[PDB]
């Protein structure tokens, strides 16, 4: 592991931590999943949180939370991660699509952090990020 | 930088393998 991978697991716990009390609860997941067009159900959420709540206490703390990412970790859903982000379908995320998501998650980017974004998923220098490219930041 | 939303994705992506389909 390195600190800036530590640091950016931190701000994503932050993303869904909209309270900031340290814990992420079924609501924080129901409002995250919502903002990404997603509609979860109460039961859904429960289990999420239920396959890595080692401490039975149905939140997740910061270690909890870096285990259901090391689970998926272990297609169709790519496709559909896909599509959140391009929203014109037009099979290319711009900048500007990346900034509409991330303000939807409640995140404030500076233009130049969007474009720093889009330049780390960028494969092909084309300044956009196409689904093969998506495809590779998801693997 | 890009890697907070590599992880949300994560986190969407487990929310999707946990899915119970229709009532
Ligand atoms: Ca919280
Ligand atoms: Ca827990
Ligand atoms: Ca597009
Ligand atoms: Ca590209
Ligand atoms: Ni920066």
């Amino acid at each position: 592991l390195t600190e800036e991978q530590i640091a950016e697991f931190k701000e994503a716990f932050s993303l869904f931590d909209k309270d900031g009390d340290g814990t992420i609860t079924t609501k924080e997941l129901g409002t995250v999943m919502r903002s990404l067009g997603q509609n979860p159900t109460e039961a859904e959420l429960q289990d999420m949180i239920n396959e890595v709540d080692a401490d039975g206490n149905g939140t997740i703390d910061f270690p909890e939370f870096l285990t259901m990412m090391a689970r998926k970790m272990k297609e169709e859903e790519i496709r559909e991660a896909f599509r959140v982000f391009d929203k014109d379908g037009n099979g290319y995320i711009s900048a500007a699509e990346l900034r509409h998501v991330m303000t939807n998650l409640g995140e404030k980017l500076t233009d130049e952090e969007v474009d720093e974004m889009i330049r780390e998923a960028d494969i092909d220098g084309d300044g956009q990020v196409n689904y093969e490219e998506f495809v590779q930041m998801m693997t | 930088h890009m890697g907070k939303v590599y992880a949300a994705l994560m986190i969407f992506d487990f929310y999707k393998q946990n899915k119970t389909s229709r009532d």
